[PDB]
């Protein structure tokens, strides 16, 4: 049970490694402090989508 | 009134035909290289993204 222990706390780790990484020209993603961030999809001003990353 | 000392539409063609000259060379640039930002005066917030990406 320690020895899969063992892989689960490898994993686990490669999650939060995922997370705090994973990035789009170093603006971070997955971590949170994304947020909500809204993309303007229009020829004209306040036409935008909110997208939502957790 | 018709005058040899000025010529205005020669004038005007010369500015179109450089635009278009102008124009030429920047689509031939794109074509060659194989990319539309070759320098920041094409889009410089788009070199900046894509030289970080």
């Amino acid at each position: 049970r320690v020895a899969i222990q063992e892989e689960i706390t490898a994993l686990n780790d490669e999650l939060n490694r995922i997370a705090e990484t994973t990035s789009f020209g170093g603006n971070k993603l997955l971590n949170g402090t994304f947020s909500t961030k809204s993309f303007q999809i229009g020829a004209d001003n306040g036409e935008a989508v909110m997208l939502t990353l957790k | 009134a018709v005058n040899v000392n000025t010529n205005v539409a020669a004038m005007t063609a010369q500015r179109y035909l450089t635009g278009a000259t102008n124009a030429q060379q920047t689509s031939m640039e794109r074509l060659s290289s194989g990319f539309k930002i070759n320098s920041a005066k094409d889009d410089a917030a788009g070199l900046q993204i894509s030289n970080r990406l």
